[PDB]
RNA sequence: GAAGUUUUGUGAACCUUAACACUUAGAGGAAGGAGAAGUCGUAACAAGGUUUCCGUAGGUGAACCUGCGGAAGGAUCAUU
RNA sequence: CUUUGCGUGUCUAACGCAAGGAAGUUUGAGGCAAUAACAGGUCUGUGAUGCCCUUAGAUGUUCUGGGCUGCACGCGCGCUACACUGAUGCAUCCAACGAGUCCUUGGCCGAUAGGUCUAGGUAAUCUUGUGAGUAUGCAUCGUGAUGGGGAUAGAUUAUUGCAAUUAUUAAUCUUCAACGAGGAAUGCCUAGUAGGCGCAAGUCAGCACGUUGCGCCGAUUACGUCCCUGCCCUUUGUA
RNA sequence: AGGUGAAAUUCUUAGAUUUGUUAAAGACGAACUACUGCGAAAGCAUUUGCCAAAGAUGUUUUCAUUAAUCAAGAACGAAAGUUAGGGGCUCGAAGACGAUCAGAUACCGUCGUAGUCUUAACCAUAAACUAUGCCGACUAGAGAUAGGAAAACGUCAUGACUUCUCCUGCACCUUAUGAGAAACCAAAGUCUUUGGGUUCUGGGGGGAGUAUGGUCGCAAGGCUGAAACUUAAAGGAAUUGACGGAAGGGCACCACCAGGCGUGGAGCCUGCGGCUUAAUUUGACUCAACACGGGGAAACUCACCAGGUCCAGACAUAGGA
RNA sequence: UACUGUAAUGGACUACCGUGGCAGUGACGGGUAACGGGGAAUUAGGGUUCGAUUCCGGAGAGGGAGCCUGAGAAACGGCUACCACAUCUAAGGAAGGCAGCAGGCGCGCAAAUUACCCAAUCCUGAUUCAGGGAGGUAGUGACAAGAAAUAACAACCUGGAGUGAUUGGAUGAUAGGAAUCCAAACCCCUUUCAGAGUAACAAUUGGAGGGCAAGUCUGGUGCCAGCAGCCGCGGUAAUUCCAGCUCCAAUAGCGUAUAUUAAAGUUGUUGCAGUUAAAAAGCUCGUAGUUGGAUUUCUGCUGGAAGGCCAAUUCUAGCAUCCUUCUGGACUUUUACUUUGAGAAAAUUAGAGUGUUUCAAGCAGGCUUGUCGCCUUGAAUACUCAGCAUGGAAUAAUAAGA
């Protein structure tokens, strides 16, 4: 039986979608069913951050940000828990948590 | 199937039983005699043992 | 108008070669299923402990393994 | 009553901490114990029992004797050990649970065990206030398998029984091994608890290194967790 | 330095790996990239130019049934593979060692030829999938979205955005007295109230996509495609348990933690295997058998073994007395 | 095209001459455990399977070929030859054709008497008269179809009509006559002397776990023997084995095996299924094949003949501008379609009539002291794609475009 109406791809009116690498598994998945986290984040935490604003040199300054696009193969995201997994009724649902 | 599975017992259970003769009892009617005695006494389960 | 006889046609029957049809032997080779219980692993079914599977290619006691492109019948219907 | 105070919560259910108090983990510790079951165990607890066996040359019953204790060797619960926070000899003085138609004081005999003559007890009355032992005080011993250890073994004196040999025990003298903190594995346990130290009862004529209760001396370390080993409830996958 | 769960093979003072500026080489076009577009399907992501081609939309243009679906027959058809030349960075079936393991020709690691890329031929299959043939009609709404078109004294400067309608796309959500075996489904609806048109395919599971014959192919193999014998079930969708070296919760000293005291070692007591014997009566064998049967057995108990007794065999029928 | 040949037409055959004919709507070839049809079985309709066999064609007489006679034969109960079998021979020779009727051998799961007669039915002949294994009658016969014995009734315990061997008195199976039947026997139908009391003149064949109607019975056996179409019974208590007893089903029948039909909407035109169960060609073009939009004399009133029923429904003439050549047919593009009609053998099938005692059947009968007997006696009728004919306004092809 089909376990999605979607099949997980998400792909309509193709035949051929683009390809992308796993970042950890090293895995070919399709770019379409990858799984994608684009995760920003400051380079030095939080807590050991303040010691860059003590010790540097200018008044104040912005501490830039890292910027990069996780890409996952569906094994790699439900072993190292990004997705887990769900029940029948709330597998539907497509939003944001953590908006 | 084994082709030498012996023929020895052949006949183990027929010969083995104890004979015993029919009982000599009145005859029972025939036809329409027969359908007149089982019509009457099932109007006035069928087999039922002690 | 007889026997015999000339040349034609009708043409049985037998033989040679070939092809087609149908039975049938064969050292050795190599399938499938049946036993009823043996030897060696562990492949699949759970994320079956390297997700499973497809097409194709190569390799290995054996199940199988790995390369390239697919599929979810997946372990995700989902996050600038 | 988690009462009171302050935190913690849709301040709802209720948690944490501090004070007070004999006691604040539901105050501690037990009894009682559902629905489903498992081819668990018990026909050797039974006059609970179907079926089968055998029923006088017996698998009924009962008497004499042996056996369950028999030992090349594996495995499981316990006891005593390896010492000097100790062993030994003297003295000091303290428990609770029982239990008896047998439990035993009192006086003489005997190294001891034990015996003998009186004697109280149907038991909060008598044994019994059961003068229990780890403990305490004063001496000798000196790190030697030694006086730690008491197995193994000969010889003797009493006790129960109708009968003690394969020795029922208890004594007296000897005999003086292994074991110097235990390999890999793995058990039990959170406060009067662990561990140690005795006592009493059950089976019992006699025999506890066993079990079930009872006190005494009395610590270390957590107040958490899902890593191992299992458990309960959800979502999920299954051939 | 590399690399891994942890290490080794490998590379290194004849200067690696890291720092910087170049140059050459051949791949590949990140982020923007979406339940978006285009394409008959396979497939197609850098800039600019050239060459034809296509759909939708708009149209008070034109022809006037020219159409739908298709045995033969024909074109294209990812990846791998083949043939002959180029090119060869990285990755990398084979092969090579280094690990892991009982072994490990595998997973992991380090090199590494064919291949990967391109021109010229072949091959003709993929879970080539929406596992749903192609035209047509009618069924039901809402909000998005891509392309074109019309309207508005619309807002900011021919265009971007707002509001509203129209067709044409890929979809999505909600719901059905519509359907279904159910999962699910605007088609799988309008089908026992059974007929709009048409192409191809299937008839329990194996044997078997095998054998033989044919035909295409340079091969690999493709297309077509049986039987003997064998078998009572194969198969579909959901339900309840149990299991998972899957997720999220809450628990126990019969579980760890922090510890305490032990057993396992020694001798001895005692239970169970066995070995023994005339007999060593016998149950129970992971937790939930094994100082357990209240099982500390001298006889008794006693079930065992070598012997010896007693009938304590009612009563019915019958001989004998 | 022109001979030839034939009973005549023809490549039927011969000379010359042309290059055609058939095929994807299945030619050509192969298989048939294939003679064709009228028909048979099969319980909606549609179908599927069978048809050697009563009638009508066809072909054959061991295999092929040739031929005489005759109106007619390529004849075989006629002849000639070869091949294959086989008989007698005195060894030189001669004769044979049961897929006619009996009968035998052999093949096989599988099939009857070496019988009597032309009396019926018909046929042949020189024919009222002769002949006929055509044909009929009997024997064998559980291939099959039809009818229906194996008891019925009394008085003398269960009492809410059935049992109870307790006695009791009231038609043919059989055996032999009579007449009848028959060509001669025989059977049937009639009537006769004998002829049943465990009515010994005795009903069996398969089952009793489920499907499937009917025993948690009682012995024996112990995954043995065996059952069992399928699921399943049996390892020491068997609702399935081997027995006994009782009961069930069908009954002069019942079980088994093979083929076939229904069940099978599991071959699907009526009428299935193809997302995941079996199954949508990877995708477009495309020739046949199949299927194809709307549109072209419609409405109204007045008759006429019939007509069912206490005016509807048919058919038909006129009038709104509607032919004519004549005195019924010619024209209306052509068919399909539908309607009526022709012609098409009976048997079988459905079916009208009729007491073969009923019945399967059969085609007979029925009235009646009357005699040239009567019912001017019955044995009806339906049924039998393509072909011929015809009324008609739709539907669908097709033609066209003075």
């Amino acid at each position: 039986p089909t376990k999605r109406r979607n099949g997980g791809r998400a792909k309509h009116g193709r035949g051929h979608s683009a390809v992308v690498r796993c970042s950890n598994c090293g895995r070919s998945c399709p770019k379409d069913k990858a799984i994608k986290r684009f995760n920003v984040r400051n380079i030095v935490d939080a807590s050991s951050q303040r010691d860059l604003r003590e010790a540097s040199v200018y008044n104040t300054y912005t501490l830039p940000k890292l910027y990069i696009k996780q890409c996952y193969c569906v094994s790699c995201a439900i072993h190292s828990r990004v997705v887990r997994v769900r029940s029948v009724e709330q597998r539907k649902v497509r939003e944001n948590p953590q908006r | 199937g084994k082709v030498h599975g012996s023929l020895a017992r052949a006949g183990k259970v027929k010969n083995q039983t104890p004979k015993v003769a029919k009982k000599e009892k009145k005859k029972p009617p025939t036809g329409r005699a027969k359908k007149r005695q089982q019509f009457n006494r099932r109007f006035t389960g069928p087999n039922a043992q002690t």
